[PDB]
């Protein structure tokens, strides 16, 4: 807290699940690429529920 | 002064004074020598001023470093050669009358022999 | 002539007021601008008395 | 797609891993076709969100700095004209001499 | 060991210095370059001076967060100490900051505030880490600006440790012997916490760290008002002093 | 990848500046920067009257019982006063100038009153929805 | 037409606009229908994003602390230390507030490409390190009698090891370098010249770059 | 990276003859490409080509620090295989060289 | 249990919380064109993690 | 040892009687030879004859 | 391609030493200068060095 | 794969580290760099650039080519030799440049 | 970066130094600077407008602006 410009970059609460941040570049390329990898499973989880 | 000013000649001073108190503190077993005179200093000064009056023409006419460089390194092999010389025979002189002399020979070499490989060099370039 | 480039040299200010100085002063081909653009990015070598006494004896070129 | 553009399907499904699954491979596409719908929008809706966040890095970046030098010259222009006031009453009171 | 000879003969060294295009950098006092310099040893059997260490650093410990006893009044004395120090006592005061952002004097025990707030304080279930911060105070928070690029040279005095902020994502190993290297760029304004991420000993688990990214005008104010002096305090401190240092630099 | 993202928000244009005089200081500043004037304050529109010894003495700070020991020419640049060449290329850049302190004045004196009734919600007039 | 000396400043010009009429530059500026709007925005943010002091009752002064975390603000705001009066962004009340970039960078003497592969610059610490030494040895003495350290600070000139003393700080870290200072100081000491012991260019393979005429070897052009 | 092409081989003639100029592991093959970059469209002009010059005195400015005259005073313009952009001169010089090099 | 839950789960929980929630934005902000934005949920907690 | 005259900086026309050179000599070399794009091309490309 | 292999572009460089059980942050001496010679983005996007 | 991949990374960093291993009197810098350009240089961590928009988005693009030019400013550089331009547009669409090399700045890409 | 709202404090010794600040500013500026020493604070300046608007209001009434240079002179005088 530098004056009224609040500095605190980390808002995570007692039961976080995701990242401690989401205000860094890098985190926020992570981030994404992390929710996309999941969208690129369609195929293979409706297979294996057919198995 | 001001304060800052007395700081920084204190600084200065105190910067110049470091052999002041190194000399104070010697050691036992060391294989001392006679110091070169200061006559003799000041001629080897000049021998070596002129030396550096003859090469200055050339070398500031020459703008390539290489050129400067090969002349300062053949010039320094020479003096490197006579320099040992001086060194062993001072450092075995027993009086400074022996140190006198070789540092006489030592210029008188520099200034005829040193000179004319200088010319000679120069002119090749 | 397609792929011709300023790239950022010389990109000194450039008027849109109708009535601006600017606007005609560059437009002036004799304009001597204070100082060139290539050196308006190097350090300073002349001496601060030195600056100052150039500057005074500078003379506008109207 | 798959088995049906090869002329010898029976070596297509041998020379794989020498079993049979084309079955359930090929019932799979009628349910991926669709359950991607709400993850695709859901991650078209966190893309422009991340969109906006580069944006607004971008243009603090930029004039940020821009803004609060105009609110700085604001300010300074308003002490400006206080000051011609206090200059216009200080030439009367001299003028006049109480 | 071997004594230093009576005379060297010593090559100056040319093309060190690329400034103004000029080769030679010593001139003899009759206007020739010079090539060669003589060296005289005087007292052979002499001590040689220490090399003097020339490198000034503005140096920050962070250290965990040491608790208060009592919450001492701000006091100020008075200047023009040219002794030990004033006795006279100009001001003192109990000031807090309020939430309208003000210093006003206190009208409670500040120390039983302390100890009520340090022994009963109130916790919830889902209480942010910004407010839960037990094991994430330190002291002289390591100030930095923003959106430019800054070289991190790591390294340990004993052993491995670990470098860590996660709001950031950055892990730095600190390895005696090595100067490794790193490009740090915050592309935000930002408060991280972090903590040491590599087994070290008894206080492995507390050794937090404290990394305050601002725009360059903050960063520049705290650097003059807090770092700039500090970097002259060691030979010349003063109120007069700090004022005369940021005004000759002026950015 | 490719399309690994699998979208991109080309809609999402970069937020535009609303700012009352923007254009007038940035000209100004322009102006100024191609004066090429040593001194900082002359970024200010009213330095004339903010620092009037810029032009006399330039004396603009009391350096009393502060040494003053300069080192070149970037240490006590707000120290030298304006010099022929400066005032010159300084007075070249009035007509923006001008400009510049006549929108500050403006919207000075534009002031917010009771007839307003979409200030709540001016954020859509100031087009900050994407 | 122009006055043939347009742009001169008239002499004796003095910059201000005192009983200057401001309606006629109404004009040349467009403010948009939520100036007002815009006014107050400007103003709301510059306070609360450029005041990082506090006005105090006590002392009638303004001050500042050290960034602190949101907790020791909050929480702890009973108990602060180490307030210092605040100075001011700059001496004459002008703005801070740029955007800053990078730059220019030095000229190198000992490029980092001689072994930027490895991230630890180690190697480039000793060789750079080695450079200053080198030049050390010669410039060492007359330091304190014609350069930087001379008490007639008017007429000083640069030490000439500078750039090379600075780039192997750069390379080396504090530890590092105090270890090659003590190494350093050894040797000077000693006196021993690298030159006076290096034999190792008789045992180096043969290379392009020594052929006996180095002048020559290099080709230039245009 | 700094040039105003993705990869040197959408760059035309003038980056072959840097790379001739240059050795491969010598980077004033950069600033020869900025050179070229500069010249496109400008060396068959006679105030294009000062214009050029002009513009690698300023990217060497913008570079390295400089002073003011250095350019001016520099003795040798001509550039060597083994010539680095370790300073503002050799820079300048090899933005100078690429610019030659540049055709159209 | 396999398919639909797992696909729609994330998403839902998203659409709520930006709906009752404001995507946990904090309020008391000034100027949102100059302030970051709180992203909506973004890490799948269906998913192993 | 002696230095040459260095000669002033080329004018357009140089420049262009340069670069037609060049393009000559990139065309002379032959497709079936490997050698790349540096200032030591034209002397690998020699002591590769003088192997030959 | 963003976080490294920028080490020899830096306005500025600290060094960071980790001890039992603490941490030191040094600025030397020429950070001063470097900070005092940033450039400033003024006007239109341009560049000025004080 | 693998063999091929180790055989190029001795060939880079392994077999170039025994050529010089003392100090050299002549272009002691010149030959320290030809041995380290061919693995400092590696295109593994040098391309890329030219397909950027796979992971940086319009305003994140022109961010980080800003950023990328501050960071690869310095002219002795063989990485950023070998690197791809940073003065170009996002394919997709741009927002800050309308037009490359129209700068007021020889290095800012603004 | 997320900046938190507050409005102008309007505290009295906060207003009460800015508008000292002030006072001493406009006395100077009138003058050109004119005196022995220089108390000028161009940051106080503009915080006086930031923090205390019902001065500044005050301060631009032309009734106001009179009677503060009457109450000022009356009190350099005495
Ligand atoms: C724990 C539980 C939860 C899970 C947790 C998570 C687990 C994670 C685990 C991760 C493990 C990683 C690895 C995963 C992979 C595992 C694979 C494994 O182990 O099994 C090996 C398994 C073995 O193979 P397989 O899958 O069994 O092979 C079967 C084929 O896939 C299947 O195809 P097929 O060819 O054999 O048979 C189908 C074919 C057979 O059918 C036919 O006979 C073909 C007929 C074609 C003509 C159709 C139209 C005819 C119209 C006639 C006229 C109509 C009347 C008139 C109407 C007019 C107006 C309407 O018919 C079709 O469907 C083809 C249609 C063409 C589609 C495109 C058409 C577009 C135009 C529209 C045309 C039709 C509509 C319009 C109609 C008219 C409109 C006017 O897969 C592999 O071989 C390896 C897979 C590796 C991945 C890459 C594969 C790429 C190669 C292609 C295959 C892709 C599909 C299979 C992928 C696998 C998953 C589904
Ligand atoms: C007497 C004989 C004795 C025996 C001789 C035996 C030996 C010789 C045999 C025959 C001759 C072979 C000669 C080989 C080359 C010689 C050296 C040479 O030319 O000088 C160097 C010279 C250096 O390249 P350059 O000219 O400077 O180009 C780079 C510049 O950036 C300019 O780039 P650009 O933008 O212009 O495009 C370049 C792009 C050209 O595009 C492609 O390569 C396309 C590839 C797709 C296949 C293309 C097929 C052909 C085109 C399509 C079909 C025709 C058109 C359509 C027709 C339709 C008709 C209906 O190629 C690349 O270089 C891209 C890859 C390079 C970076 C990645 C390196 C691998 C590390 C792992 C990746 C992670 C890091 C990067 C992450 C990036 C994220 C954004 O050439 C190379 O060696 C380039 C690389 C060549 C391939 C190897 C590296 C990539 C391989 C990736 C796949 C394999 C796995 C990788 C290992 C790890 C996997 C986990
Ligand atoms: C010789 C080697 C090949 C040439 C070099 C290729 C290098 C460059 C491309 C490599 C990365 C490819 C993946 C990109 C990201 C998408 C991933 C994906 O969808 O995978 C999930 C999919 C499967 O997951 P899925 O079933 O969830 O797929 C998405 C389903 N919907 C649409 C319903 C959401 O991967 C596959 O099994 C299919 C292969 C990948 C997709 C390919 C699409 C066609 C594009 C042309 C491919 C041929 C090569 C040329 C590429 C074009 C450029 C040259
Ligand atoms: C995600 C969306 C899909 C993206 C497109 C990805 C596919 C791109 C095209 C790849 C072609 C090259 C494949 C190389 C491997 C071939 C191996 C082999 O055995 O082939 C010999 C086979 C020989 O088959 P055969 O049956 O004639 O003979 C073999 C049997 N004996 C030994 C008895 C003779 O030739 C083919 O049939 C070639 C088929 C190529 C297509 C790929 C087949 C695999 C299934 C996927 C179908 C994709 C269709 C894409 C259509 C175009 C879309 C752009
Ligand atoms: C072969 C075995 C393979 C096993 C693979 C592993 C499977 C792992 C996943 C198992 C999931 C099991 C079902 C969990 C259902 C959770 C529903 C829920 O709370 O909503 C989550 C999500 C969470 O979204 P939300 O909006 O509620 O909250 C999001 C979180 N906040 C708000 C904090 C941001 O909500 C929904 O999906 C809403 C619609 C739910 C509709 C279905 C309700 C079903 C209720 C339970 C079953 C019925 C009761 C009787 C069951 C009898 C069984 C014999
Ligand atoms: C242990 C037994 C060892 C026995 C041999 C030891 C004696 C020395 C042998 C030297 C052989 C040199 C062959 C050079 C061939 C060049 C061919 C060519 O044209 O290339 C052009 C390329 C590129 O140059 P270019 O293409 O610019 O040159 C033009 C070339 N022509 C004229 C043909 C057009 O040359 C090179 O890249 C340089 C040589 C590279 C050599 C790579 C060696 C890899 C080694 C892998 C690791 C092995 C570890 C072994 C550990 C053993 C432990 C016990
Ligand atoms: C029989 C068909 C033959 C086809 C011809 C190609 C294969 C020839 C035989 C194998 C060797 C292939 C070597 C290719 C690369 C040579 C140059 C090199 O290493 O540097 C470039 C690059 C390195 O580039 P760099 O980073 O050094 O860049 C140099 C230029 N500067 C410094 C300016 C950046 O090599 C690699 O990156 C190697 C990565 C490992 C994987 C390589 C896979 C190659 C393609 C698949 C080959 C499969 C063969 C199968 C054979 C058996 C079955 C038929
Ligand atoms: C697309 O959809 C999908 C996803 O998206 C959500 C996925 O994430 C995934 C990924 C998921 C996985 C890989 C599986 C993850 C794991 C899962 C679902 C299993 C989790 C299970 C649990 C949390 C429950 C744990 C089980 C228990 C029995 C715990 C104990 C509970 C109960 C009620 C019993 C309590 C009893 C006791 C403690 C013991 C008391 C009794 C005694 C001691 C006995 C005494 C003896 C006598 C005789 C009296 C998939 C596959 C998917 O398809
Ligand atoms: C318990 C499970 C039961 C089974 C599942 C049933 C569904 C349950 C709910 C799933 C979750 C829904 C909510 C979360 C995902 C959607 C989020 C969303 O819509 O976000 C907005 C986004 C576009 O908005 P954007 O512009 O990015 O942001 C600014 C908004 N003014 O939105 C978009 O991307 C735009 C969407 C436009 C409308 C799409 C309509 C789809 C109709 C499908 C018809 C049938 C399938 C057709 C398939 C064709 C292709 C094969
Ligand atoms: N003192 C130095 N400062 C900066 N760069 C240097 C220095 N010495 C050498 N270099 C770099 O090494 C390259 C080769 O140096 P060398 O001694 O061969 O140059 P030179 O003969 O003085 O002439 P040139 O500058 O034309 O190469 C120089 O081009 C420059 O890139
Ligand atoms: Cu220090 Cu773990």
């Amino acid at each position: 807290m530098w004056g009224n410009l609040w500095t605190e970059a980390s808002y995570q609460l007692n039961f976080n699940i995701g990242f401690s941040s989401l205000r860094s570049d890098v985190l926020i390329h992570l981030a994404q690429w992390q929710y996309w990898w999941w969208f690129w499973f369609a195929l293979i989880w409706s297979f294996y529920y057919f198995i | 002064m001001d304060t800052i000013q007395k700081m920084n000649y204190e600084a200065t001073v105190n910067m110049g004074r470091q052999d002041l108190i190194t000399r104070e503190y010697t050691f036992y077993s060391d294989y001392e020598f006679i110091p070169i005179q200061e006559d003799r200093k000041q001629q080897m000064e000049d021998a070596l001023n002129n030396l550096h009056k003859i090469i200055h023409p050339t070398v500031t006419q020459l703008k390539k470093k290489a050129n400067v460089q090969e002349i300062q390194d053949r010039v320094f092999r020479k003096l490197q050669g006579w320099e040992g010389e001086l060194n062993t025979c001072v450092f075995s002189a027993k009086n400074v009358r022996d140190s006198n002399f070789c540092a006489d020979r030592f210029t008188n070499r520099i200034n005829t022999e040193g000179v004319e490989f200088v010319k000679q060099i120069l002119r090749e370039y | 002539a397609l792929n011709k480039r300023n790239w950022g040299y010389n990109a000194h200010y450039k008027p849109e007021l109708e009535r601006s100085m600017k606007k005609v002063l560059y437009a002036d081909p004799n304009y001597k601008f204070p100082i060139e653009w290539p050196e308006r990015y190097m350090a300073e070598t002349k001496t601060l008395e030195q600056v100052m006494d150039e500057e005074e004896n500078w003379e506008y070129y109207k | 797609m798959g088995s049906v553009w090869f002329r010898n399907r029976y070596w297509w499904y041998r020379s794989l891993y020498d079993d049979y699954v084309a079955r359930e491979a090929k019932l799979a596409f009628g349910i991926a076709a669709f359950i991607w719908l709400p993850h695709y929008y859901w991650g078209i809706h966190l893309n422009r969100a991340f969109e906006v966040n580069f944006s607004h890095r971008n243009y603090a970046h930029e004039w940020g700095p821009r803004r609060n030098r105009l609110a700085h010259s604001l300010e300074f222009e308003q002490f400006d004209m206080i000051l011609e006031n206090w200059q216009d009453l200080e030439d009367e009171y001299a003028q006049r001499g109480d | 060991p071997g004594e230093v000879l009576p005379l060297r003969i010593i090559k100056y060294p040319l093309g060190l210095e690329t400034i103004h295009n000029n080769i030679f950098e010593n001139t003899n006092n009759e206007g020739n370059v010079e090539l060669f310099r003589l060296r005289f040893n005087s007292n052979s059997s002499k001590m040689q001076h220490k090399l003097v260490q020339d490198t000034i650093y503005l140096t920050l410990k962070q250290k965990r967060y040491n608790r208060k006893k009592v919450v001492a009044p701000q006091i100020k004395y008075y200047k023009d100490d040219n002794g030990n120090k004033t006795d006279l006592v100009k001001y003192t005061g109990k000031p807090y900051l309020s939430n309208d952002k003000l210093l006003k004097q206190s009208i409670y025990d500040q120390t039983t505030q302390y100890k009520l707030i340090k022994k009963n304080k109130k916790r919830g279930e889902l209480i942010p880490v910004t407010l839960a911060r037990r094991i994430l105070r330190t002291k002289k928070t390591l100030v930095l600006p923003a959106h430019v690029n800054i070289t991190l040279i790591t390294n340990s005095y004993d052993i491995v440790h670990s470098w860590f902020i996660p709001g950031l994502g950055i892990k730095l190993d600190c390895v005696p012997g090595r100067s490794t290297h790193h490009t740090f760029f915050i592309d935000n304004v930002g408060f991280y916490y972090g903590q040491c991420a590599e087994i070290c000993g008894r206080y492995h688990h507390h050794m937090p760290i404290r990394v305050c990214a601002l725009p360059f005008e903050h960063f520049l104010l705290w650097w003059n008002t807090f770092g700039l002096p500090k970097m002259l305090n060691t030979v010349s401190r003063k109120r007069f002093e700090t004022h005369y240092e940021l005004r000759k630099y002026s950015w | 990848a490719l399309f690994f993202m699998a979208n991109t928000a080309i809609s999402v244009p970069s937020v535009l500046d609303t700012s009352p005089c923007m254009k007038q200081m940035l000209a100004y500043e322009d102006c100024v920067l191609d004066a090429n004037v040593p001194q900082q304050e002359v970024i200010h529109p009213q330095w004339p009257t903010i620092w009037p010894r810029l032009l006399t003495d330039g004396k603009l700070l009391e350096f009393d019982k502060v040494p003053f020991h300069p080192e070149n020419i970037y240490n006590y640049t707000y120290m030298r006063p304006l010099t022929k060449k400066n005032k010159q290329y300084l007075y070249e850049c009035e007509e923006e100038r001008f400009v510049f302190k006549a929108c500050l004045r403006k919207v000075i004196s534009l002031k917010k009153t009771d007839k307003h009734t979409s200030w709540d919600t001016a954020e859509v007039a100031n087009l900050q929805l994407t | 037409d122009l006055p043939a000396d347009y742009g001169k400043m008239p002499a004796g010009y003095n910059f201000l606009t005192r009983g200057k009429d401001w309606r006629e530059y109404d004009k040349d500026f467009i403010l948009r229908t939520d100036a007002v709007w815009e006014k107050f925005q400007l103003e709301h943010f510059f306070r609360n994003y450029m005041k990082c002091f506090f006005f105090d009752h006590g002392l009638k002064k303004y001050q500042m602390f050290e960034p602190e975390d949101m907790y020791t603000v909050v929480f702890e705001g009973w108990a602060l230390d180490d307030l210092i009066t605040f100075p001011g962004f700059t001496p004459t009340g002008r703005t801070n507030s740029y955007q800053i970039g990078l730059s220019p960078r030095q000229r190198t003497v000992v490029p980092t490409q001689t072994f930027y592969q490895m991230q630890d610059y180690y190697m480039l610490c000793g060789l750079r390190f080695e450079r200053w030494f080198r030049c050390d040895l010669v410039y060492h003495d007359q330091r304190h009698t014609k350069f930087d350290q001379v008490k007639n600070q008017k007429n000083y000139k640069t030490y000439p090891c500078y750039r090379e003393y600075y780039e192997a700080q750069y390379a080396c870290q504090d530890d590092m370098f105090d270890f090659l200072m003590e190494l350093a100081y050894a040797r000077r000491a000693a006196d021993n010249f690298e030159s006076d012991f290096a034999s190792h260019e008789l045992t180096t393979l043969p290379t392009f770059y020594d052929t006996p005429k180095a002048a020559e070897r290099k080709t230039y052009t245009y | 990276a700094q040039t105003a092409h993705q990869n040197r081989y959408q760059g035309g003639l003038c980056y072959a003859q840097c790379n001739e100029l240059f050795s491969f592991w010598n980077p004033s093959i950069q600033q020869c490409w900025k050179g070229c970059d500069f010249g496109v469209g400008r060396v068959n002009d006679p105030e294009g080509r000062i214009e050029a010059q002009q513009m690698c005195k300023r990217w060497a400015a913008e570079l390295y620090w400089t002073y003011k005259g250095e350019l001016d005073t520099i003795k040798d313009l001509r550039v060597h295989a083994d010539m680095y952009p370790t300073t503002p001169q050799n820079v300048y010089r090899a933005c100078l060289a690429g610019v030659r090099r540049q055709k159209f | 249990i396999v398919l639909t839950w797992g696909w729609s789960s994330f998403q839902i929980g998203g659409y709520n919380y930006e709906r009752f929630d404001d995507n946990g934005e904090r309020r008391n902000t000034l100027y949102w064109k100059l302030s970051p934005v709180e992203f909506p949920q973004s890490k799948l907690w269906n998913r192993p993690s | 040892g002696f230095e040459t005259v260095v000669p002033a900086p080329p004018t357009r026309d140089d420049e262009l009687r340069m670069i037609k050179a060049t393009e000559e000599q990139f065309l002379q070399q032959p497709r079936y030879k490997l050698y790349m794009n540096e200032a030591h091309r034209i002397a690998k490309m020699n002591h590769g004859d003088r192997h030959n | 391609r963003l976080i490294e292999w920028q080490n020899e572009s830096s306005l500025f460089t600290v060094r960071v030493r980790a001890r039992q059980w603490y941490w030191i942050y040094k600025f030397e001496l020429k950070n001063f200068t470097d900070i005092l010679s940033t450039p400033k983005n003024i006007g239109n996007n341009r560049w000025q060095i004080n | 794969v693998c063999g091929i991949y180790v055989i190029h990374v001795i060939y880079n960093y392994m077999i170039p580290y025994y050529w010089v291993s003392t100090p050299l009197k002549n272009d002691e810098f010149t030959r320290l760099r030809m041995k380290d350009y061919i693995a400092s240089t590696v295109l593994e961590e040098v391309y890329g650039i030219s397909y950027a928009e796979w992971g940086w988005l319009p305003h994140d693009f022109a961010y980080n080519r800003m950023r990328g030019l501050a960071g690869y400013m310095h002219p002795d550089d063989p990485r950023a030799m070998c690197t791809s331009t940073f003065h170009r547009k996002h394919k997709y669409i741009e927002h800050e440049v309308e037009k490359v090399g129209d700068y007021h700045h020889m290095t800012y890409p603004k | 970066m997320e900046v938190k709202y507050r409005g102008p404090s309007d505290d009295k010794l906060e207003c009460e130094f800015l508008e000292n600040n002030l006072l001493s500013c406009l006395r100077e500026k009138s003058v050109q600077d004119n005196v022995a020493k220089m108390t000028c604070r161009p940051e106080f300046l503009v915080w006086f407008f930031l923090e205390c608007p019902t001065k500044a209001a005050v301060y631009h009434d032309p009734k106001g602006l009179r009677n503060i240079f009457i109450q000022d002179k009356i009190k350099q005088k005495g």
